[PDB]
């Protein structure tokens, strides 16, 4: 199991930047995923989520209406578009993966994040 | 189990001969999770013995069954009619479940291959598109056939298509037809044809035709 | 929007010392919680899920329990490989909310 | 004592399809339904199985991210869906289940479905063409060319003489259409004899032919 | 009225047990007040099989048993003298000559999780039909055929429990409900649960 990450940008005043985290070593089509940011020295913050079949999507409050998530099962890769970035969105974004607690043969989702990525340093400026 | 092997591929003899299908398999599989089936043409499979020894209700006597770690088998004590079909294995005690290849029992009879009939054109294959030609074989129970590569001046040993019927319910034989058409009304040097087939006896009855121009 | 509070914010202890960390929820989230640990320059790692279970591979020195509003995480002996920051998380409803974090040291 | 299926379907490449299998005569609540596949002249294949009570499903490795199997406890009907159809999925699909009365169940799959032919390819519909054959006492028959839907019937005269008729199966031509042939003999030891004629009939099109043969 | 009977430890309880492993608490030597349960709260169903809700502060018995568990929404009609289904057959059977009360209220804010609640299982695939006031907590592979199941699931061997999947969007017919059943017993003994 391993997740990679790419897409950091030098100066991003009001541009679109596409981030992608690729999967490896397991069944990509039977898990849900996540995205999580962390300010330059502050706590840990949540930004988005994607369902296991891709039908349902949920966003945060300072993120909805400008960031968009999507997934592809063919390349074992999922993406996250970002539109009209403020200078106040500097962070280090992490790909993640839901814990799935299986009880009596049925899988239950959205219980945590066990596998994490390395981190993408995305910085916005003028 | 992940792959099952059924041997021998085909059997053939007159009614009243004990037959021993064998279904030798991979590493191991539990007993009472293996079953046999039977499928006559144009039908759905029925359930034969369902525990490697326990026989189903519908089928009559003469159907036995054995089993072991890697050597399962099915013995029919007599080849009475209405028992010539295709039989399959299955193991359903280790996912993924799998089937055998299946073995088709035949009937031994006499060969009567008369000739290969050729009558290539109608009136209209320049008053139409693809120029079609057919040759036909008849009355042979063995499954050996041949057509050679050149045929006529146009080699085109890729257009030959053949389809075969099933055995007759009383006069068990087969029949076979071969078609090799190629171009359209725009023929200019590949007019005529000549199928050449060898079969168990009189060898190759060569065929004659006349040019299309 | 469940708000999570985590106290204290900065502690220190060494070798064979036992420490306690509290986490408080604005509602009753039952037994739906998780704890993490992040070293100063690496990705976080989950430690305890379901508010009582322990992730396969985490050493058995850690233990935490709770139900409802109050939760706790206890470390039996603070070995010199446990100087990091720990976070809560609620899984009852969206959006997912974390705690403020708590930084350890070495006495 | 039955697992009646749906009717035949003809789809297009890339679309999806759902097949039904309704149980009757036994307690469907406690059972299990498995699905198989077979082409024309080929061997059986396995797809997956579902527990009717729990709903848990297991699929084959190659059909895993293409097939979903549902339950529909009420009305006692089970379904199966295939996504991203290809030209190699032209086959017949069956459903099987054991016999269960009360808590106890049979030890094998004895109740079987009746089949559901599924054809997936281009083209829409095209009535066939008929050619006459000639002698050279010998053999002689009809000819059929280029019909897509697949089911077709050939008779002779009206129904008479039931001779050595031989109707070969249809073959999927290169373009996508089909073709078959029908032939008999003339054992009467003469060429000028009974006035026998051909006959063709295609179902999913109002097309009927009565082409005559002879020299 | 010095003593008082503790009902807030049966109704206002944090963990509230499951249907196939229901909890029972014996109550005695108190002075119960039934004018705070009938004439209060938000109980959707208050059915008193046997005796009526009124004049319940008059009669007094020897012991009272409280049974608490959680079921689905359209499964609360199966808790009644008689009835047939899947809960009144394998999980909790109630005798045909019953004297007591049935109470249930919609607890959806507390027992619903995004993704699905993995607690609150219920029993499936049993052989017999259980007996009145009998529990079973065994978790053994259900053998549905002649061939024994040597601890491994597969064909004709199934796990006997299914998990309720509770989410905050399921419709009223699938939302969780919390059920409490009181059973009044007068068994040839001096009473200890007499009212005010
Ligand atoms: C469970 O707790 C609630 C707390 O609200 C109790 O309901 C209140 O009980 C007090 C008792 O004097 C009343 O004054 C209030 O009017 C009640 N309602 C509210 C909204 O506060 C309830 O009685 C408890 N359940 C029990 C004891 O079975």
């Amino acid at each position: 199991v391993q997740l990679v990450e790419s897409g950091g940008g030098v100066v991003q005043p009001g541009r679109s930047l596409r981030l992608s985290c690729a999967a490896s070593g397991f069944t990509f089509s039977s898990y849900a995923f996540h995205w999580v940011r962390q300010a330059p020295g502050k706590g840990l913050e949540w930004v988005a989520v994607i369902s296991y079949d891709g039908s349902n999507q949920y966003y945060a409050d300072s993120v909805k209406g400008r960031f968009t998530i999507s997934r592809d099962n063919s390349k074992n890769t999922l993406y996250l578009q970002m539109n009209s970035l403020r200078a106040d969105d500097t962070a280090v974004y992490y790909c993640a993966r839901d814990l799935a607690i299986a009880v009596a043969g049925t899988w239950h989702y959205y219980n945590g994040m066990d596998v994490w990525g390395q981190g993408t340093t995305v910085t916005v400026s003028s | 189990e992940i792959v099952l092997t059924q041997s021998p591929g085909t059997l053939s003899l007159s009614p009243g001969e004990r037959a021993t299908l064998s279904c030798r398999a991979s590493q191991s599989v539990s007993s009472s999770y293996l079953a046999w089936y039977q499928q006559k043409p144009g039908q759905a499979p029925r359930l034969l013995i369902y525990g490697a020894s326990s026989r189903a209700t519908g089928f009559p006597d003469r159907f036995s069954g054995s089993g072991s770690g890697t050597d399962f088998t099915l013995t029919i004590s007599r080849l009475e009619p209405e028992d010539f079909a295709v039989y399959y294995c299955q193991q359903y005690g280790n996912s993924p479940w799998t089937f055998g290849q299946g073995t088709k029992v035949e009937i031994r009879r006499t060969v009567a291959a008369p000739s290969v009939f050729i009558f290539p054109p109608s009136d209209e294959q320049l008053k139409s598109g693809t120029a079609s030609v057919v040759c036909l074989l008849n009355n042979f129970y063995p499954r050996e056939a041949k057509v050679q590569w050149k045929v006529d001046n146009a080699l085109q040993s890729g257009n030959s298509q053949e389809s075969v019927t099933e055995q007759d319910s009383k006069d068990s034989t087969y029949s076979l037809s071969s078609t090799l058409t190629l171009s359209k009304a725009d023929y200019e040097k590949h007019k005529v044809y000549a199928c050449e087939v060898t079969h168990q006896g009189l060898s190759s009855p060569v065929t004659k035709s006349f040019n299309r121009g | 929007d469940i708000q999570m509070t985590q106290s204290p914010s900065s502690v220190s202890a060494s070798v064979g010392d036992r420490v306690i960390i509290t986490c408080r929820a604005s509602q009753g989230i039952s037994s739906w919680l998780a704890w993490y640990q992040q070293k100063p320059g690496k990705a976080p790692k989950v430690l305890i899920y379901d508010a009582s279970s322990l992730q396969s591979g985490v050493p058995s020195r850690f233990s935490g329990s709770g139900y409802g509003t109050d939760f706790t995480l206890t470390i039996s002996s603070l070995q010199p490989e446990d100087s990091a920051t720990y976070y809560c998380q609620q899984a009852k409803s969206f959006p997912i909310t974390f705690g403020q974090g708590t930084r350890l040291e070495i006495k | 004592m039955q697992l009646v299926q749906s009717g035949p379907e003809v789809k297009k490449p890339g679309t999806s399809v759902k097949v039904s299998c309704k149980a009757s005569g036994f307690t469907f609540t406690s059972s299990a339904v498995q699905w198989v596949r077979q082409a024309r002249g080929q061997r059986l294949e396995w797809i997956g199985w579902i527990v009717v009570g729990s709903g848990n499903t297991n699929y084959a490795q190659k059909f895993q991210e293409r097939v979903t199997i549902t339950r529909d406890m009420s009305t006692s009907t089970a379904y199966m869906e295939l996504s991203s159809l290809r030209s190699e999925d032209t086959a017949v699909y069956y459903c099987a289940a054991p016999y269960c009365s009360g808590g106890s169940c049979f030890d094998g799959f004895d109740i079987w479905g009746q089949g559901t032919m599924v054809t997936v390819s281009s083209a829409s519909t095209k009535g066939p063409s008929v050619f006459p054959l000639a002698p050279s006492t010998a053999a002689l028959g009809c000819l059929v060319k280029d019909y897509f839907p697949e089911p077709v019937t050939v008779s002779w005269n009206s129904g008479a003489l039931t001779s050595g008729v031989h109707t070969f199966p249809a073959v999927l031509q290169s373009s996508g259409l089909y073709s078959l042939s029908s032939v008999v003999t003339v054992p009467s030891s003469s060429l000028g004899t009974q006035t026998y004629i051909c006959n063709v009939n295609h179902k999913p099109s109002n097309t009927k032919v009565d082409k005559k043969v002879e020299p | 009225i010095t003593n008082l009977c503790p009902f807030g430890e049966v109704f206002n309880a944090t963990r509230f047990a499951s249907v196939y492993a229901w909890n029972r608490k014996r109550i005695s030597n108190c002075v119960a007040d039934y004018s705070v349960l009938y004439n209060s709260a938000s109980f959707s169903t208050f059915k008193c099989y046997g005796v009526s809700p009124t004049k319940l502060n008059d009669l007094c018995f020897t012991n009272v048993y409280a049974d608490s568990f959680v079921i689905r929404g359209d499964e609360v009609r199966q808790i009644a003298p008689g009835q047939t289904g899947k809960i009144a057959d394998y999980n909790y059977k109630l005798p045909d000559d019953f004297t007591g009360c049935v109470i249930a209220w919609n607890s959806n804010n507390l027992d619903s999780k995004v993704g699905g609640n993995y607690n609150y299982l219920y029993r499936l695939f049993r052989k017999s039909n259980l007996k009145p006031f009998e529990r079973d907590i065994s978790t053994e592979i259900y053998q549905a055929g002649s061939t024994p199941c040597n601890g491994v699931e597969g064909f004709n061997c199934y796990f006997p429990l299914q998990s309720y999947g509770f989410q905050p969007t399921n419709g009223v017919g699938y939302q969780p409900y919390r059920v409490v059943v009181l059973s009044f017993e007068l068994l040839h003994a001096p009473a200890t649960v007499c009212g005010p």
